[PDB]
RNA sequence: UGAAGAGUUUGAUCAUGGCUCAGAUUGAACGCUGGCGGCAGGCCUAACACAUGCAAGUCGAACGGUAACAGGAAGAAGCUUGCUUCUUUGCUGACGAGUGGCGGACGGGUGAGUAAUGUCUGGGAAACUGCCUGAUGGAGGGGGAUAACUACUGGAAACGGUAGCUAAUACCGCAUAACGUCGCAAGACCAAAGAGGGGGACCUUCGGGCCUCUUGCCAUCGGAUGUGCCCAGAUGGGAUUAGCUAGUAGGUGGGGUAACGGCUCACCUAGGCGACGAUCCCUAGCUGGUCUGAGAGGAUGACCAGCCACACUGGAACUGAGACACGGUCCAGACUCCUACGGGAGGCAGCAGUGGGGAAUAUUGCACAAUGGGCGCAAGCCUGAUGCAGCCAUGCCGCGUGUAUGAAGAAGGCCUUCGGGUUGUAAAGUACUUUCAGCGGGGAGGAAGGGAGUAAAGUUAAUACCUUUGCUCAUUGACGUUACCCGCAGAAGAAGCACCGGCUAACUCCGUGCCAGCAGCCGCGGUAAUACGGAGGGUGCAAGCGUUAAUCGGAAUUACUGGGCGUAAAGCGCACGCAGGCGGUUUGUUAAGUCAGAUGUGAAAUCCCCGGGCUCAACCUGGGAACUGCAUCUGAUACUGGCAAG
């Protein structure tokens, strides 16, 4: 099991995702923490800060 | 076939050669027997380009060692100079 | 004559051959206690002329059989 | 592949056959000595050896054997003849 | 490399005048020394036993414009030498060409010295050097090449230097506009309020 | 020159004790971002399968030779008046295929196997060693061939068979004879090759002999170098592997190898190995070194170098100085493919690339100019070694993105007590500079050498020839429109990333309202929340910056340095006792431990030191130091051990 953290959700039931590590502290053993925005899982919506930890990239600014 | 060839050791675009005594069958940057002097092809009196230790070369040559091509010139360019 | 490894014969039964057990200190590399490490080593004795438990003076020779590369020069103690 | 190897191959087959003939010839002039050692005749073994001595030493000079196996076969047959009779 | 710098909100944080700007800027004259570096005004700074060596390490880095990679390299090659580690840091920071061209009196701030150096202007031992990190060995004779002898700057910035103190470990023949870093600077004559024995604990964790 | 701690069990604290964090490093990967350049790395996974190209040849001075090419020679002919269309000649340079010599055993790859006769250190004997080197001699004579080539000639092919052909430095006899081998000694026996260059001078059946030159040849003894063999010590985890072993341990003899040896055979002895860990199982190439650490230690072994092992899987051997042999042979098997199905062909753990697997790792480059290697008498050929280029922020280092001056603090935003402050001299404007990228021109060094002549007493022929020198002339750079320098522009093309509750440098406003979410830990979110999301502001690092993974540290948390066991985890229920571990006191002795000194050795590079050269640095490099070890020798004799006397 892998946690899908971010500011909103975008996956599906067969999309291939890139597992990362870095346990989550609440679920009884969700100790992998899916990467955002690397493989076929999109970034997050309208997210400006710590934008690298999520799959969104440089609104024009 | 003990040889007195040269091994290329300096960085890219700037070779530095040790005058090595090694047999032929080893890759030039493989094994060897004795390291008698070096050769730094760069010039314009940066430093001595060659120090060579002629007595061990003379010993090895008299012992059956084939003094190689470039180092043959290296020998007398020292003797001709001094 | 190399270092003539003194030892105490363990078993002179086997024909024209003996088993000499050398004993050695060595400081334990990691803890520092002088431990006693034995060095059992087959010796060719030509006449079965040494009995168990007498210090002999053995030497390196060419291999003489499979695992037998030492012969003794002279005996310096009687078994009993 | 290479043109070298497929000439060194046929060359080695030719040398195989020729070397083989030489060694299976010498392994007759040693067994003729043995068939007299076991026969227990001093004289017949003496001729067998004095005819062996060129053949085992001839190709040791220039081929298959070299001086040490020629020496071995000379020596450990002179020794066997001596203690025959 | 140099990163265009924090301007005077740089020197405002440390309090003392960190010379990015030099002229009549010593008095306020539009500097607003310690009114606020930003959002909050004179908020009391509750620096921890850590914060008061980060403050001084980045007083030193930000006097000269050195960076964390170069400043740690300077730290390590000051800590492998012999003697007082802190005075070794200040020695090998003072021998830097970017610095020396300033202490010579050439230019008006070490950003101007870093630009003159980078633009071939300063030429040491008769051969042009445009690396700002070039550790000036003692007895060198720094100069200015012919093309930049009268370029625009060193004619006036030098006149902005005589009222300034004369660093006693190097001599300045301003009339001919070539100098000589005569000997190794010491801690005493390098009259700064810099406490080395905060920096050295910062790095020696 | 060397050493830091913080949070977290409680109402609370003193201790225990784990857990988490702060540092450094990586063959890294991923996310956002990106201007240079230098130096260095770049399938860690499937030792999975490999398209396609290259990765190994060379010498016509070994010899038959001409398959071409050329120099031609001759000749028939076009006259094309002496020019060039043809036919033969290997007659010549030269050279395809063939025999021959040497090199394909190095160089290059990989780390599957190997837990140890493999590796490291240190000794040793029973050995060979192609090429190179010194000494000594020999270097006469003869034979039978067989590919090439010819002509038949099966087989779809792969690949062959018949008949002639033919030389050699191929092959084999003969005389050949120790400084050789066998043998106690006598005796016996054992090899070989010519090739060119010029012929002074001579002969010439004008072959050539013969003089000479050069080089090669056979034999023996040295040398060096390489390799084989041996012994000792040290080299992972598991005792929830405690017994293993019959050629197994030893001895006689044969036999076997370059060489000792159960290496193999017959026989006899009945041993050997094991708690100081044998056998079995799992994992693993080993080292110099790398990282980390105050250090002891820990973890590793990509790069670079030494050794090893493998070359589609499994057997074997040939040839040879050397192989049980990556681009060699026979055999099996799995495969991939051609197949006329009767039969054959192949092995990227070379380089570049392909498919696959993977989070992940590059070009189907240029040159052999340098260095090295192979063959060669040399010119030279060959070299996916090597040198360079390409891609990749993968690292490290250096630089740049402007510099000065500048307010009523320009607006505009943020907040705001609306006072203003802040963003902030920051902007704009003011004067100036051009380093990198751009354009243009200047522009090394890496090239020493080799070629052609020239003096030689050298060599003999005296110059001939050859040899080296000395001189003269011309000539060789992939990279590379090289570094570097100089002119022309204009600030002109060059800034992001994380973070801001504490641990930790750095807080304000708004929206959200246990929801969305965060999170390394403590812990946040239920009506302001400096902890989520957004803005302003700040902090840190900067062509980077974050996250994940991995190692050591912190962790004294396996504690040798350096911990504990009444109650925190932890004294066997209690004894006896083998092995083991320790041992009162005096003298003598030894000199094993120990200590001192010395001698070898501890590869080079790494690490450190004083330098030196790249405009600095990374980087390269000289010399030293260091390699804390091992072995040998000579002293001491206090302490420990032995032996003897008490």
């Amino acid at each position: 099991t892998s946690y899908i953290g971010g500011e909103g959700h975008n996956l599906q039931e067969h999309s291939v995702i890139l597992i990362r590590g870095g346990r989550v502290k609440d679920l009884p053993g969700v100790r992998y923490h899916t990467v955002r925005g690397a493989l076929d899982c999109s970034g997050v919506k309208d997210r400006k800060q710590a934008r690298s930890k999520y799959g969104v990239k440089r609104p024009k600014a | 076939m003990v040889t007195i060839r040269l091994a290329r050791h300096g960085a890219k675009k700037r070779p530095f050669y040790q005058v090595v005594v090694a047999d032929s069958r080893n890759a030039r940057n493989g094994r060897f027997i004795e390291r008698v002097g070096f050769f730094n092809p760069i010039a314009s009196e940066k430093e001595e380009g060659t120090r060579l230790d002629l007595d061990r070369i003379a010993h090895w040559v008299g012992q059956g060692a084939t003094i190689s091509d470039r180092v043959a010139a290296l020998i007398k360019e020292v003797n001709k100079a001094a | 004559k190399i270092r003539t490894l003194q030892g105490r014969v363990v078993s002179d039964k086997m024909e024209k051959s003996i088993v000499v057990a050398i004993e050695r200190f060595v400081k334990h590399p990691i803890y520092g206690k002088f431990i006693k490490r034995t060095t059992k080593l087959h010796v060719h004795d030509e006449n079965n002329e040494c009995g168990i438990g007498d210090v002999v003076e053995i030497r390196e020779c060419r291999p003489l059989s499979k695992t037998k590369s030492w012969t003794l020069v002279r005996v310096v103690e009687k078994a009993v | 592949n290479i043109k070298s190897a497929k000439k060194r191959a046929i060359q080695s087959e030719k040398a195989r056959k020729h070397n083989a003939s030489r060694r299976s010839m010498m392994r007759t002039f040693i067994k003729k000595v043995y068939a007299a050692i076991e026969a227990g005749d001093k004289a017949a073994a003496q001729k067998a050896f004095n005819e062996m001595q060129p053949i085992v030493d001839r190709q040791a000079a220039k081929g298959l054997i070299h001086k040490n196996k020629a020496a071995r076969h000379k020596a450990n047959l002179t020794a066997q003849i001596n203690k025959l009779a | 490399a140099r990163y265009l710098g924090p301007k005077l909100k740089l020197s405002r944080r440390e309090g003392t005048d960190l010379f990015l700007k030099s002229g009549v800027r010593a008095i306020d004259t539009k500097c607003k020394i310690e009114q606020a570096p930003g959002q909050h005004g004179a908020r009391k700074p509750r620096l921890s036993d850590y914060g008061v060596q980060l403050r001084e390490k980045q007083k030193v880095r930000r006097i000269y414009g050195v960076l964390e990679r170069q400043f740690r390299n300077y730290y390590k090659e000051a800590a492998r030498l012999k003697g007082n580690t802190g005075e070794n840091l200040l020695a090998l920071l003072e021998g830097r060409l970017d610095n020396v061209v300033y202490r010579m009196g050439f230019g008006a701030t070490r950003a101007e010295a870093r630009q003159l150096v980078s633009h071939k202007a300063i030429m040491v031992n008769g051969r042009v050097v445009n690396i700002a990190s070039y550790q000036v060995s003692p007895n060198d004779v720094v100069s200015i090449r012919e093309k930049a002898k009268k370029q625009s700057r060193v004619k006036a910035a030098l006149e902005l230097a005589e009222q300034r103190e004369k660093p006693t470990w190097l001599e300045v023949d301003a009339g001919k506009m070539e100098g000589t870093f005569k000997r190794k600077p010491e801690r005493s004559d390098l009259s700064a309020d810099i406490n080395e024995h905060l920096i050295v604990e910062l790095y020696s964790k």
